[PDB]
RNA sequence: GGUUGCGGCCAUAUCUACCAGAAAGCACCGUUUCCCGUCCGAUCAACUGUGUUAAGCUGGUAGAGCCUGACCGAGUAGUGUAUGGGUGACCAUACGCGAAACUCAGGUGCUGCAAUCU
RNA sequence: GAGAACAGAAAUCUCCAGUAGAACAAAAGGGUAAAAGCCCCCUUGAUUUUGAUUUUCAGUGUGAAUACAAACCAUGAAAGU
RNA sequence: AAGCUCCAGUUUUAUGAGGUAAAGCGAAUGAUUAGAGGUUCCGGGGUUGACCUAUUCUCAAACUUUAAAUAUGUAAGAUCCUUGUUACUUAAUUGAACGUGGACAUUGAAGAGCUUUUAGUGGGCCAUUUUUGGUAAGC
RNA sequence: UCCGUGAUAGUUUAAUGGUCAGAAUGGGCGCUUGUCGCGUGCCAGAUCGGGGUUCAAUUCCCCGUCGCGGAGCCA
């Protein structure tokens, strides 16, 4: 047929940054190094030139795999078809941005943790949940087989 | 000129176009001018301000734009001779036409090969006339209401989307506008 | 006159956004920077020259700098002011001056510090000569980078010469020997490489040899006197202090600074301005301040 | 009061003078007007190039249009003295630029000269004074680029009245 | 009252009148013989001080630029959701949402570490 | 814009004002100011080997790219690149 | 189908993004235009002052970027500690973060995981909404 | 009407590598020659209109205007 598929078509907006992000980035965003399990967004900057991924990936998040030298090594979900399979992404750290939203989150639940230690010490606030918790569990905790229970409906035979 | 109704044109086609580098060669803006009368005069000195205003969502074409304040401005001219009061077109015309320009017969018929394909050759402007805008902005006074009201009543059968004739508020009326010095 | 940016402005006021005030106050470029950083070994910054431009000519600085979340944050430093304080009358501005101060800056990083040391391996590097920097480590060095700023590489220039005085210091530092202001050129002894010369320290010992009126205080065997003071263990500084006294204080400053505008609003000196202006108006009428303000009547 | 006095700081300088001819080879020669410019300013000049073009023949962006030298200091100074002593005056403000700045034109063979040892010569070439205060610096030395206010600006009152003061 | 190292947020800090870090917490000027820049000490690369607050950094003070809000414009333009009306095109209706100017306001920066002061 | 005899194409050189409108071989659009641009020097890493992975294509090759580690050097102050 | 084995979703939070209306940049039809500095020509008169171009503050709507988009579908994203022992990249130098070994303490509901083999394509249609071409069309 | 193909001084037509444009004739200029003319010395272009790219465009794109060739099916 016709044209083109493409890396670069559509890129218009999204490469694009405000009046005020333009000029340039500063590299203590360069600088950043994360640990593995961090929350990063993926957005390229348009004001670095090289370590971008494929545009079609960015406005989504991942967890930081691993890292292999300065880039890193991000798994995200993609979507569509059959038996789809979780992509390791290698993108930069200027790209590569936090996220606030669960470091609040981390924060709130574990200060809130803190208020029920004393509470289920000298206290009854609530007391269904205390039943499964004390029962339940290790896993240990932290491993690689909760994974595919997770990638497995990422597939889905509905949508189809 | 042609024929073709404006069946053709009215109703809201197309993403526009009217784009400058997509379109070399588009047939002429037709209007003699925008402005028309006393060009060399403030809005202030005039008490009245008329309006002619949509009821409809439409493309005027180019020549009817031009037909029907021509018509306006014979009847404003020839009452209240050649110095007389004020007039603006509201809406120029740009947007632009495609039309496919009578094949042939070669049993060639379309000879393109089948088609009719993009790239449509043009046949010149229209402007975009959407509902409750205002087509002519006229500034007279009083004792020439009349005047701009037949000939905005002349106009009116020299374009196809239906509108009405209004007295215009903006900021202020004409009065509120004038105390601070 | 011009503004001429009033006008085009909205792109005229993009051209702060790119820098901060580092750019406009004009010392620190980002990708000179850029270059240290990503790297996790700290900048040793030694400003020579341009600082803003807090030196030179008069002083030089030596700190070394790490980044943290807050900002950058100053591990330790060394002035050439507190360099007496050891014991040297001489010049501030030299090359004697720049390595013996560099030393300073990099006995203040050890300091074997942080309960954590650095005493073995090899400190003290003395005050020398070295002839080739030996260390212990050889190809190792790090915890300390070379940030020059503006500042240029010439060999013999000094912004180098404090690099110098960190690697005999006990910071261990990334160098090349044919780059450096080398060991005769602190006076010290000197020379391999494809580059020269074998005096600069003791370039002003060759300067005042050359009659002519300078300064006091004599000849080339000063600089041996108190540069051998230098080599000398002796670390841990200082001072303390009278403190301050009371309150925000001082008699420029306060004209210089106040109430209308506060951080703050100066809502009293715009008001009185104008009600003012506004009484100026009144009386004569034309323009304005700016020099529009008509109508057509 | 705001703060009227005597000071040298707020005094004037020479800046540069550049002396530089715009010829265009072959017509007289490849740069050899440059002997002419060295025995006139004592230095050597440097070659001047185009980028520019044009246009006529000069089509070859990188060649030597031209020649230049930039004098400053007391070989400034020197070159002023015999400069200014042809050109007689008392000449007029016109030449004289918005900038505080002056410039004549005039052949090389003027000035006190061997006209023998030149090999060839030329009118010419801008002898061109540019005149700035101290604190001028600022805008030229890089970092902490700033721009010269419009106080700090020189004016055609101030140059005049400096180089009208001396060996006029 | 904080000048300044190193930064971060990086249009609340772009631009144009004029007051201030300063008798031993600056910039300048002067040695520009020289390592050093050359095409000139200008650039720069170096060694230093008659002293001067004029610029410099930055602090003191005023407008166009701009973010942020309040005020109408007042839920207006537009909008997914379910549907009535119109000759057509087009419109409305309930369900959830909600931009443009206007005028007024705040700010001609912020924040953190240290060289830490008369 | 001003300034310089002659010069118009007039480079040229000079001064001021100048934030991405310039430059960046080549579409488009994006993007950047001690820059990735401009200049000066020095140089060959346009090296060999392997390539995690993405794009190809959601699993399908060549090709491409983004990252390495081994091997080897450069420049560079060196970090690094 | 035939078996194997015993988790799915959603408001709410946070991210960035369609868009399209009025500003900014770039383009700009394209008027009307007062005020007002300056082009460049000649041409007449008593420096002034008729004559054409044209900055500059300044005014009617269109169109492709961008703010803020407003929207709306989206659209991915929802364990901790201590103890010892090991590693690690990076000055005989500073640190974390790895891995282990051991102990401690924590509105929904079968919509559902994996495998072998199998078949009919690998020519569609209409409507609704949002369109793109086409005058239009049971295109 | 589609796709091909062009255009340069009064006129017909050569030509380029992006920096440089010709010939021939026709004419205007003398001398020949009784006098004209043939001959013989001398002379002189907005490279079709158009916008764009570049350092520099006659030369490289894009469009029109005109003059050309080549198609043209089963009704």
């Amino acid at each position: 047929m016709g044209k083109s598929h493409g890396y670069r078509s559509r890129t218009r907006y999204m490469f694009q940054r405000d009046f005020r992000k333009h000029g340039a980035v500063h590299l203590s965003t360069y600088l950043k190094v994360y640990k593995v399990g961090d929350i990063v967004d993926i957005k390229a900057n348009g004001s670095i030139q090289k370590g971008m991924p494929h545009k079609f990936y960015q406005g989504k998040t991942g967890v930081v795999y691993n890292v292999t030298k300065s880039s890193v090594g991000v798994i995200i979900n993609k979507m569509v078809g059959n038996r789809y399979l979780e992509k390791r992404l290698n993108l930069r750290v200027e790209h590569i941005k936090h996220s606030k939203c669960r470091q609040e989150f981390l924060e709130r639940v574990k200060a809130n943790a803190a208020k029920r230690a004393e509470a289920k010490a000298q206290g009854v606030a609530v007391q269904l949940k205390r039943q499964p918790a004390q029962p339940r569990e290790s896993r240990i905790v932290s491993t690689e087989g909760n994974v595919p229970q997770t990638l497995a409906p990422v597939p889905y035979e509905t949508f189809i | 000129m042609a024929r073709r109704p404006a069946r053709c044109y009215r109703y809201q086609k197309n993403k526009p176009y009217p784009k400058s580098r997509y379109n070399r060669a588009v047939p002429d803006s037709k209007i003699r001018i925008y402005d028309l009368g006393k060009k060399k005069a403030t809005v202030d000195e005039f008490p009245l301000c008329v309006h002619l205003v949509s009821n409809e969502l439409e493309q005027l074409s180019s020549e009817a734009l031009e037909a029907a304040r021509i018509c306006a401005n014979k009847y404003m001219t020839t009452v209240s001779g050649r110095d007389a009061f004020h007039l603006r077109v509201r809406v120029h015309p740009f947007h632009v036409l495609r039309i496919n320009k009578m094949l042939s017969c070669a049993g060639a018929d379309r000879l393109q090969q089948g088609m009719r394909g993009a790239w449509g050759k043009p046949h010149g402007l229209a402007a975009r006339v959407d509902i409750g805008q205002i087509i002519f902005s006229v500034r007279t006074k009083d004792s020439n209401k009349d005047v701009v009201v037949e000939g905005l009543r002349r106009a009116r059968y020299k374009f196809p989307g239906q509108q009405k004739i209004i007295l215009s508020k903006k900021w202020g009326f004409t009065n509120l506008d004038r105390p601070e010095y | 006159m011009a503004f001429q940016k009033d006008a085009k402005s909205s792109a005229y006021s993009s051209r702060f956004q790119t820098p901060f005030r580092r750019r406009r106050e004009g010392k620190t470029d980002y990708y000179q920077r850029k270059r240290l950083v990503t790297q996790h070994k700290a900048k040793y910054n030694t400003p020579k020259y341009r600082l803003v431009v807090r030196f030179t000519n008069k002083d030089i600085i030596c700190q070394i700098i790490s980044s943290t979340i807050t900002g950058d944050v100053v591990l330790a430093a060394a002035y050439s002011h507190e360099l007496p304080r050891y014991g040297i009358t001489h010049g501030l501005t030299n090359w004697a001056a720049a390595y013996a101060t560099g030393l300073l800056i990099a006995r203040r990083t050890l300091q074997r510090l942080g309960l954590d040391e650095t005493y073995k391996g090899v400190e003290e590097v003395e005050g020398e000569y070295e002839l080739t920097e030996a260390v212990e480590d050889g190809p190792r060095p790090f915890k300390v980078f070379l940030d020059i700023g503006l500042q240029r590489t010439t060999t013999g220039a000094r912004v180098f010469g404090a690099l110098k005085g960190a690697s005999d210091g006990g910071l261990y530092v990334p160098h090349s020997e044919n780059r450096f202001p080398g060991w005769d050129f602190e006076t010290e002894e000197i020379d391999p490489e494809l580059l020269r010369s074998y005096i600069f320290g003791g370039h002003v010992s060759q300067y005042m040899e050359e009659l002519a009126d300078d300064d006091e205080e004599r000849f080339s065997e000063l600089f041996k006197g108190y540069l051998a003071d230098d080599i000398d263990a002796d670390s841990l500084e200082d001072i303390y202090t009278s403190a301050h006294e009371a309150i925000r204080a001082d008699p420029a400053f306060k004209p210089t600074e106040k109430k209308f505008t506060k951080e703050q609003y100066a809502a009293e000196s715009k008001k009185y301005r104008q009600t003012k202006l506004s009484k100026e108006e009144r009386a004569a009428r034309v323009a304005a301040k700016i020099a529009a303000l008509a109508g057509q009547q | 009061m705001s703060a009227k006095a005597q000071n040298p700081m707020r005094d004037l300088k020479i800046e540069k003078l550049v002396l530089n001819i715009s010829v265009g080879e072959s017509g007289d020669r490849l740069t050899r007007a440059s002997k002419v410019l060295e025995q006139l300013s004592g230095q050597t000049p440097v070659q001047s190039k185009a980028r520019y073009t044009v246009r006529t023949f000069g089509i070859r962006r990188n060649e030597k249009i031209a020649v230049h030298v930039t004098v400053r200091g007391p070989k400034a100074e020197e070159i002023l003295e015999r400069g200014l002593k042809v050109k007689e005056y008392q000449l007029r403000d016109r030449n004289f630029s918005a900038t505080g700045n002056f410039g004549f034109g005039i052949d090389e063979h003027i000035d006190l000269g061997i006209k023998y040892d030149p090999s060839i010569g030329i009118f010419g070439m801008d002898f061109y004074v540019v005149m700035n205060r101290p604190g001028a610096r600022v805008t030229r030395r890089k970092r902490c680029k700033g721009t010269v206010g419009n106080s700090h600006k020189t004016t055609k009152e101030d140059t005049v009245s400096w180089f009208k003061q001396k060996y006029d």
